[PDB]
RNA sequence: GCAGUCAAGCGUUCAUAGCGACAUUGCUUUUUGAUUCUUCGAUGUCGGCUCUUCCUAUCAUACCGAAGCAGAAUUCGGUAAGCGUUGGAUUGUUCACCCACUAAUAGGGAACGUGAGCUGGGUUUAGACCGUCGUGAGACAGGUUAGUUUUACCCUACUGAUGAAUGUUACCGCAAUAGUAAUUGAACUUAGUACGAGAGGAACAGUUCAUUCGGAUAAUUGGUUUUUGCGGCUGUCUGAUCAGGCAUUGCCGCGAAGCUACCAUCCGCUGGAUUAUGGCUGAACGCCUCUAAGUCAGAAUCCAUGCUAGAACGCGGUGAUUUC
RNA sequence: GUGAACAGCCUCUAGUUGAUAGAAUAAUGUAGAUAAGGGAAGUCGGCAAAAUAGAUCCGUAACUUCGGGAUAAGGAUUGGC
């Protein structure tokens, strides 16, 4: 549904409403974000926007450095840590919440990553699959 | 089966149980039910508990 | 004075009335469209709601991109006795509906049939059907001139059948009844085809077979007179709220000057006749046999039932068929097998299931183990002899 | 008498499906009923060919 | 507020693609007036929360027509209300105005729906402060602050439950009818093609998934824990140990069965007749023409196959029918 | 007795077992709880609920009428033998 979801993200369960101070794992300097909305989410009477893995969200930073405050940009996000499930059988769940900002399409804005990357967000992204760390 | 030796307690389960588990080191942790978890994550330490395998690798009990 | 948020409907328009329902069985309420050039065989069927287990898979849909890979999913195995049909009967054609014309009947009823009739069994001096079984004397004018009625007239046919409650290990010994159509052609051939299996035993093999989709029509589990929040779904209150929180506070304004049925209100949930559609056969083994757990990737040699017993139910030692996904109704139901109503091309039936393994594993508690021998084999010797 | 009343099952013996056990009452009435058979043996008669033919209750003070 | 006929004009020259001067005819009460008919021996009056139904004067989706439409984006209409129509900061807000998501964030009605459903922030109480006006008591549609929301067991309506009469009773049933439900998007390929001078840049089938709702299920993860099942602990009590009471269910660790979660999984089918619309044949009107006779295809429309109750006054088939 | 204690908890000496009871575990309730992942996004308003507590060691700002703020904020120890 999202504005350049090339491929498909499958059912994963989806534990990020809006309003949840994410932290990051980039190096452009905003340790943390602001999670706001979801690219093509549903839209029901008195329920949050929820957001999951790979497909993108418009988050706002919070504190950093304070060039990048007071301003909203396309955010994308690698680690959920809710217990999920795959087809796999096996299923992940993390201990921290990832945030990387990547702001026209999912071009990261920084040059690297930290710590483990989603099995999911490989192929739905091809950007961070290139210069990725150690994918889980 | 796809076969698996656990990571906490060395116990046999066939795939479509355990909660596989990471971390901000990036390894790869797999257990064996729900009794291995929430009995892990509290900070416990596996080589002092007696119904694991690897209690009895160390005083040596049925090898 | 409008909605001012203009919301979806809770519930579902066609699924109310929803009250406790008729029959304990499912009614049968549907039947295929009838092949006159293709041979006779049988329809629907009558079952035993049994195991509901995992399985692994290798998913064969090319051009997708989960490719053979493998993917935990509940087979709900559904259990059998072989059945046993008791008679035929025929309906006729009237401009007012299918009317029944005719029954005939075995001439040696079983003993697990003539307690279906008396609803008391010990107190009964069991005369049923012997003034009926005395037609059989004569030179075949008993029957044959009442087949000949229903060779004559009477357009469409049915099988009644009972299943043999014996070899099932559940403690009513009293079997049920129904009735099953014929798919076939030539009505003389129908019921000739009927004319030798009474009293004689049809097996699973006769129609039901591999990667042959049914769906599943049965009697769902109650629970009592649940309330509104969870009978329709609905919404909560605040908290703040005096008197109440689990019910709904606008039933409907004031000009209609009653409520409307449309709301949801509080009342019976479960114990319907409901119905799936569109499962999926993976595997059907055969009944005078042991050790059909295994298959092609596993090579284990074990059976099919899950270590020590089931949960509520028991054991398994007959023939059964593999089903996809989830059926209605809990353990110990009467679930019926319809064919399909509609040929499916749907590109994910009709493709073909290997099953890479099955699962026997521990069910009641978290279970540990597959084949029991394994269990001695992986903790090695206990105090007690094992 | 028998509107809101809790029906039980043993009312489908007679006809109407309510029902209760009173007590205070099949006290007194076999009570009493006792003390006609205790009169007709003053009137010479059996105890088999009896039936009750006319009971009666009111209101009192 | 919405919609028409009329047409000097704009629109590159062309009134009507779209808009419309000066006039002119109406329609709905979604606002405000005017009137005081109905209640002053009392209709619980603002707004918000919960939730059904309806009208289209259509925002999106289906299917078509028109353009100063080459595509893409748009505007203008035609049938249609079946389906959707939000998350937020501020205010008590109706309307107000902004950030964000989207197929879009359309307009309303049902005693200005809804207080024996709530909330009581606004309001007109009785407390208090302040500005203005008065000699004052006080006034102010001026500002701010704290301020009890009562009863259903009656009737009807509704949702479920039973149930006498019929020869008795037990199975097998069949349909009168009544309700009906699935809906939208993304990506790959189509394809950097058609269309384009370029700039840009689609679609139908075909694949894979997703959003909202609905129906079931408990394998699996998670939740739940009086199974007080097991284990540990604090204080006290049984002369100590074991074994246990006593803490409103002592607390803590795990967890069986059970129940449920778009926090878990599976499932949600086709056929006909049609609207707008585009035609064939065909006159009246020798040619002309979708219509007047016939007519062919056609929508998310209607009705059927399907799903659900089965009339306790719709009915059938088949048993067994009290030796005394 | 634990303890700081006349607090809370448990018992002895003295006093009672007095409140209409029996069967079942549906809704709605009254009370008491628990909840993963998000942390006020709900509402007029963090209203109710949750965290925090006890002692012991360290460290502690703006401001001031120098008396206070102040246990400011914030870390760390706690058993049995």
């Amino acid at each position: 549904s999202g504005n350049g979801a090339q491929g498909t993200k499958f059912r994963i369960s989806l534990g990020l409403p809006v309003g949840a101070i994410m932290n990051c794992a980039d190096n452009s300097g905003a340790r943390n974000l602001y999670i706001i909305a979801v690219k093509g989410s549903g839209s029901r009477l008195n329920r949050l926007p929820a957001a999951s893995l790979g497909d993108m969200v418009m988050a706002t930073v919070k504190k950093g450095k304070p060039e990048l405050r007071k301003k909203v940009m396309p955010a994308i996000v690698v680690r959920q840590a809710k217990s999920w499930r795959r087809r796999d059988g096996v299923f992940l769940y993390f201990e921290d919440n990832a945030g990387v900002i990547a702001n026209p399409k999912g071009e990261m804005k920084g040059s690297a990553i930290t710590g483990p990357v989603g099995k999911e967000c490989a192929d739905l992204w091809p950007r961070v699959a290139s210069n990725s760390g150690v994918v889980v | 089966m796809k076969v698996e030796i656990d990571s906490f307690s060395g116990a046999k389960i066939y795939p479509g149980r355990g909660t596989l588990f990471v971390r901000g080191d990036s390894k790869i942790f797999r257990f064996q039910n729900s009794k291995s978890a929430s009995l892990f994550k509290q900070r416990k330490n596996p080589r002092r508990i007696a119904w694991t395998v690897l209690f009895r690798k160390h005083h040596k009990k049925g090898i | 004075s409008h909605r001012k948020y203009e919301a979806p409907r809770h519930g579902h328009l066609g699924f109310l009335p929803r009250k406790r329902a008729a029959s304990i069985r499912a009614r049968v309420k549907a039947f295929p469209k009838d092949d006159r050039s293709k041979p006779v065989a049988l329809t629907s069927f009558l079952g035993y709601k049994a195991g509901m287990t995992t399985i692994v898979r290798d998913l064969d849909r090319p051009g997708s991109k989960f490719h053979k890979r493998e993917v935990v999913e509940a087979v709900t195995v559904v259990d059998t006795p072989p059945v046993v049909v008791v008679g035929v009967v025929g309906y006729v054609e009237t401009p007012r509906g299918l009317r029944s014309l005719t029954t005939v009947w075995a001439e040696h009823l079983s003993d697990e049939v003539k307690r279906r009739f008396y609803k008391n069994w010990y107190k009964s001096k069991k005369k049923a059907f012997t003034k009926y079984s005395a037609k059989y004397a004569q030179d075949g004018a008993g029957i044959e001139r009442e087949l000949a009625r229903i060779k004559k007239y009477a357009s469409v046919v049915r099988v009644l059948v009972h299943t043999q409650i014996r070899k099932t290990p559940l403690a009513q010994k009293k079997a049920h009844l129904a009735e099953i159509q014929l798919n076939g052609g030539s009505i003389s051939e129908k019921v000739d085809w009927a004319r030798e299996h009474f009293e004689k035993t049809v097996a699973v093999d006769s129609v039901f077979e591999q990667n042959e989709m049914i769906d599943a029509i049965a009697v769902t589990k109650g629970h009592g007179f649940e309330g509104v929040t969870h009978r329709w779904g609905t919404k909560k209150l605040p908290r703040k709220t005096h008197r109440g929180l689990r019910k709904v506070a606008c039933i409907g304004a004031w000009h209609p000057a009653h409520v409307m049925w449309s709301v949801a209100r509080a009342g019976q949930r479960g114990y319907h006749s409901r119905t799936s559609i569109n499962h999926k056969i993976y595997r059907v083994g055969k009944g005078d046999d042991e050790a059909n757990g295994a298959t092609s990737f596993d090579r284990t040699k074990k059976t099919i039932t899950p270590m020590g017993g089931f949960v509520h139910y028991g054991e398994i030692k007959n023939d059964f068929i593999m089903v996809k996904g989830c059926i209605p109704g809990n353990r110990k139901r009467i679930v019926t097998l319809r064919k399909s109503l509609y040929t499916n091309t749907s590109r994910k039936a009709l493709e073909e299931v290997s099953l890479k393994w099955i699962d026997t594993a521990s069910k009641f508690g978290k279970g540990r183990f597959q084949t029991p021998a394994e269990k001695h084999a992986f903790m090695g010797t206990l105090k007690k002899d094992l | 008498f028998n509107s809101s009343i809790g029906r039980t099952a043993q009312g489908k013996e007679f006809g109407v499906t309510k029902a209760r056990w009173p007590a205070k009452s099949v006290k007194f009435v076999q009570g009493l009923l006792q003390n006609a058979a205790a009169n007709a043996e003053a009137k010479g008669l059996d105890a088999t060919k009896l039936y009750v033919s006319h009971i009666q209750v009111n209101q009192a003070p």
